[PDB]
């Protein structure tokens, strides 16, 4: 799904804990 | 009238957009999408991510737009 690798590349920052 | 200002979150997500883009373009192929989300890790494999790249380019022109890491991302269709 490209809305699953959407959040997976909405990464552009970081990711957190 | 204050100003209110259009820029913080569309920076965000076009930001990412460029993130795809390697050589500095504006479109992009299979492995973009892999290899900047490869960075995290990537819950898809590489067949479900292939099936992807052949349902939005339908026709087969070549390569994708901010239009689609940017409109997939904000309309969800609701089933």
């Amino acid at each position: 799904n490209w809305k699953l690798l959407a959040k997976g590349l909405l990464i552009r920052e970081r990711l957190k804990r | 009238t204050q100003k209110m200002s259009e820029k913080d979150t569309k920076e965000e997500i076009l930001k990412a957009f460029k993130l795809f883009d390697d050589d500095e373009t504006g479109k992009i192929s299979f492995k973009n999408l892999k290899r900047v989300a490869k960075e995290l890790g990537e819950n898809l494999t590489d067949e479900e991510l292939q099936e992807m790249i052949d349902e939005a380019d339908r026709d087969g022109d070549g390569e994708v737009s901010e239009q689609e890491f940017l409109r997939i991302m904000k309309k969800t269709s609701l089933y």
